[PDB]
């Protein structure tokens, strides 16, 4: 224990930004891909939404990390918003 | 099939 999961809905219309600012690595173990947070841009709109180096991404827009993939995911990255389901520690 | 993505 000790991880908590919540949803996080981030959304361009608030920066002038294009892009989110964060980093994800790709990881496949036991046949099954893990999504996790590599680096958060500290002044960029996913750090100012709770994201952090360390975290994983469950889902994306109600999909499981392991059944997205690349142009998928760029897709749902260039819309205008996105959800997530995100495992974390607290702090 | 370690892969990884800017956003």
């Amino acid at each position: 224990m000790g991880k908590v999961t919540h949803s996080i809905h981030i959304e361009k219309s608030d920066t002038a930004a294009d892009t989110y600012g964060f980093s994800l690595s790709s990881v496949e173990e036991d046949g099954i891909r893990r999504l996790y947070v590599n680096s958060v841009k500290e002044t960029g709109l996913a750090s100012k939404k709770g994201l952090k180096a360390g975290d994983e991404i469950l889902e994306i827009n109600n999909r499981a990390a392991d059944a997205l993939n690349s142009s998928m995911m760029e897709d749902f990255f260039s819309q205008p918003s996105v959800g997530l389901l995100v495992r974390t520690y607290p702090e | 099939n370690q892969k990884e993505y800017f956003f």
